[PDB]
């Protein structure tokens, strides 16, 4: 039993809409849930969850679509990993914005 | 005399660049409707944007805050401007005096 | 044994607060290439103008009317070379075409 890492990926300072990744590694046993916030609210649609993959570990991928505008009005976006009955929360916001 | 007591805030020497919203906020955070008629660019390399929004006359004169936020990619904080009617003022009638040009401008023709 | 797309480059890069772990921390860049066809495309990162040959893994191409597929490519970088403005390409070579994707911390 070991804790998922939490990291979520930007789109580049420069300009690219876009997606965004949320990937949990390093984790056991192989089920695990990922979701999606958005300023604190409930996401029920726009994000898919890819098919666990065998890096024993495990690597899950998640995908939400996001659009250029609400990127950079200082949106609060928050991954959620469900693993072993914990809750992890990170988030992230763009640095030239 | 038009009865159009609408408020825009003007943003200019931006970059012309896509996707810019211009939403108006009460005091209480209250989303108000939408706008269109967006304008384009300038030949001067200079983008223009305009948030047009409805307000009713007794709210204006109630001295209610308004704030426009300006969603802009350069700039990474929005900025908040606040348009108000200054209550507390006294009222006067305006005196209206013309001019008559002087004799000595009268010469060149 | 119908239409034929350029690909199309996307990059992702880790935010101001991505870097974790025991000093020097590091982070990861994806590559992904989507609504490309044929099936067959070259992956490869350069790092100033240097190929990276190691600490890379590239996912296997999976399908996602035109038929469509995708890839995603992982990178490890370092905290250090970020931090001193260093620019990752992505380079994509598909049916002799070639497009590379600057990025770079700067705003």
């Amino acid at each position: 039993e070991m804790n998922p890492n939490v990291n979520v990926f930007v789109p580049p300072r420069d300009g690219f809409k876009s997606k965004l990744i949320c990937e949990a590694t390093n984790f056991t046993p192989k089920p695990i849930t990922v979701s999606w916030l958005k300023d604190g609210k409930l996401v029920e649609s726009g994000f898919t969850t890819d098919p666990v993959t065998i890096e024993q570990t495990y690597k899950v991928i998640s995908t939400l679509t996001i659009s250029e505008i609400d990127w950079l009005n200082l949106n609060v976006y928050t991954c959620r990993v469900d693993h072993r009955g914990l809750t992890f929360l990170k988030n992230v916001s763009s640095t030239c914005a | 005399l038009t009865k159009s007591t609408k408020l825009t805030c003007l943003v200019t020497d931006l970059t012309t660049y896509d996707s810019v919203t211009i939403s108006w906020t009460r005091q209480n955070g209250e989303a108000v409707k939408t706008h269109t008629n967006i304008s384009e660019s300038h030949p001067n390399a200079t983008f223009s944007a305009v948030g047009e929004a409805s307000i009713c006359e007794d709210d204006w004169n109630s001295g209610e805050r308004f704030t426009c936020t300006v969603t802009h990619t350069d700039l990474p904080s929005p900025l908040k401007q606040t348009i108000s009617r200054p209550k507390g003022v006294a009222l006067h009638r305006p005196d209206v005096y013309l001019l008559p040009p002087a004799r000595e401008q009268l010469n060149l023709r």
